[PDB]
């Protein structure tokens, strides 16, 4: 039993902290995504702004 | 039955079964190299019960060192008589045990165990006539508590036949190293109500209080405490050390002693107690280790009544004198020794006095008062339990909630089983 339960301790800290590392880098990720998502918006909207300039002369 | 193998478990064990080798290797001429340089013949006519003989006419003690750190029994084999032990018998382990009841009996202890049976079958086999096993250790620390415990368990497995009896010293708050104590004491207490058949309650509260009040002494050491321990060792031991014409073994004297098989703790006591010129006279002696004051376990006698009651003197004094002294404190007494065993009180007389002392006398009393023992460190034990208090040190070794529900309630029955001799 003291094996075990020394056992089980080891076990859920290392999948505890593997899911938590896991979920951080998914969050981190998708972080940065949505802001070079709203970045890469304003170079479809500078765009159709020099698009609008041609096209009304 | 002549061979008795001893073994000293733990700090407090290997100190006072130091002390022992020390106290009993002068009585019988033996130097701090193993040599005899004795003059009677009567120091070398029953030297086999606790010593070997080796070539060149060397005498080695049957005793077994065991502790689950070096520290202590580095300090055995560095200290006066350390020279003497078989260097074989040094069984120790790394780790320690961290007055850990847990670490001792199960986890830490269960790894050294059976190297420490290995030792004891080695000095079992080369014995003529084993007559039993005594142990030295404490029931408040780890190793001499749990591990102590456990090989007496082991012991008692391999050898069922043969007498085991320990010199376990109690804690007490007042000579304090952990608050775990009285768990740990707890747990030592129902392994030797099983696997014990008799038990010297050496009772650090006592022996502070003897050190305190009638020696005064203001700061006891654990030497001026071991003092005391020692030469009540060395008494309980003389029957078997020496003739004269008391034809008695371990198994003798405990069927003499033990009436029933679960009360077989004993209240030690010692006359004069030292730290002298003037010789005691007899009936000093007698009213000394009678005496609640000299008493090595701290209950008050009155408060019980003696199932049975056996004294050796020690010295060259008239055995009219004790018998007459014995029979005048029992006639003049009687309420306190039990009507239900007849002539209960027995003694011995035996001529070599011990070291410094013209004359001595050891008290070994079985009195129903030792409940006032064992209801102390079940008050303690349970003002700790009741919020389950350091549990995680023994719970973090494997053990459960029910095995301390248990040994409360084991203990809690033997004081009521001493209650039920004392209103009868
Ligand atoms: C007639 C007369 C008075 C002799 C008598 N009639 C009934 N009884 C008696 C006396 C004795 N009865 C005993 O039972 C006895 C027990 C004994 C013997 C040896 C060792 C240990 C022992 O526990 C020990 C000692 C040192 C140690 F390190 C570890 C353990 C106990 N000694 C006695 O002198
Ligand atoms: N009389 C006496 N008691 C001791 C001695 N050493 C430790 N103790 C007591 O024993 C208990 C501690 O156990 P100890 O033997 O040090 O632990 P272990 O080495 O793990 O068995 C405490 O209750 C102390 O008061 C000693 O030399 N003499
Ligand atoms: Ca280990
Ligand atoms: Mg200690």
């Amino acid at each position: 039993k003291a094996i075990e339960e020394n056992n089980n301790f080891i076990k859920m800290a290392k999948e505890k902290l593997a899911q938590k590392m896991e979920s951080n880098k998914e969050n981190r990720e998708a972080h940065l995504a949505a802001m070079l998502e709203r970045l890469q918006e304003k170079d479809k909207h500078a765009e159709e702004v020099r698009k609008n300039k041609e096209l009304k002369e | 039955m002549r061979e008795i193998v001893h073994i000293q478990a733990g700090q407090c064990g290997n100190q006072i079964g130091a002390k022992f080798w020390e106290v009993i290797s002068d009585e019988h001429g033996i130097d701090p190299t193993g040599s005899y340089h004795g003059d009677s013949d009567l120091q070398l006519e029953r030297i086999n019960v606790y010593y070997n003989e080796a070539t060149g006419n060397k005498y080695v003690p049957r005793a077994i060192l065991v502790d689950l750190e070096p520290g202590t029994m580095d300090s055995v084999r560095s200290g006066p008589f350390g020279q003497i032990f078989r260097p074989d018998n040094f069984v120790f382990g790394q780790s320690g045990a961290g007055n850990n009841w847990a670490k001792g009996h199960y986890t830490e202890g269960a790894e050294l165990v059976d190297s420490v049976l290995d030792v004891v079958r080695k000095e079992s086999e080369s014995c003529d006539c084993l007559q039993g096993f005594q142990l030295t250790h404490s029931l408040g620390g780890g190793t001499g508590s749990g591990m102590g415990t456990l090989l007496i368990s082991k012991i008692r497995e391999e050898y069922p036949d043969r007498i085991m009896n320990t010199f376990s010293v109690m804690p007490s708050p007042k000579v304090s190293d952990t608050v775990v104590e009285p768990y740990n004491a707890t747990l030592s207490v129902h392994q030797l109500v099983e696997n014990t058949d008799e038990t010297y309650c050496i009772d650090n509260e006592a022996l502070y209080d003897i050190c305190f009040r009638t020696l005064k002494l203001t700061t006891p050491t654990y030497g001026d405490l071991n003092h005391l321990v020692s030469a009540t060792m060395s008494g309980v031991t003389t029957c078997l050390r020496f003739p004269g014409q008391l034809n008695a073994d371990l198994r003798k004297l405990a069927v003499n002693m033990v009436p029933f098989p679960r009360l077989h703790f004993f209240m030690p006591g010692f006359a004069p107690l030292t730290s002298q010129y003037r010789a005691l006279t007899v009936p000093e002696l007698t009213q000394q280790m009678f005496d609640s004051k000299n008493m090595m376990a701290a209950c008050d006698p009155r408060h019980g009544r003696y199932l049975t009651v056996a004294a050796i003197f020690r010295g060259r004094m008239s055995m009219k004198e004790v018998d007459e002294q014995m029979l005048n404190v029992q006639n003049k007494n009687s309420s306190y020794f039990v009507e239900w065993i007849p002539n209960n009180v027995k003694t011995a007389v035996c001529d070599i006095p011990p070291r410094g002392l013209k004359m001595s006398a050891t008290f070994i009393g079985n009195s129903t008062a030792i409940q006032e023992l064992f209801k102390r460190i079940s008050e303690q034990f349970t003002a700790m339990f009741r919020r389950k208090a350091f549990l995680h040190w023994y719970t973090g070794e494997g053990m459960d909630e029910m095995e301390f529900t248990e040994a409360e309630s084991n203990m809690n029955d033997l004081v009521s089983e001493y209650q039920q001799y004392q209103d009868a």
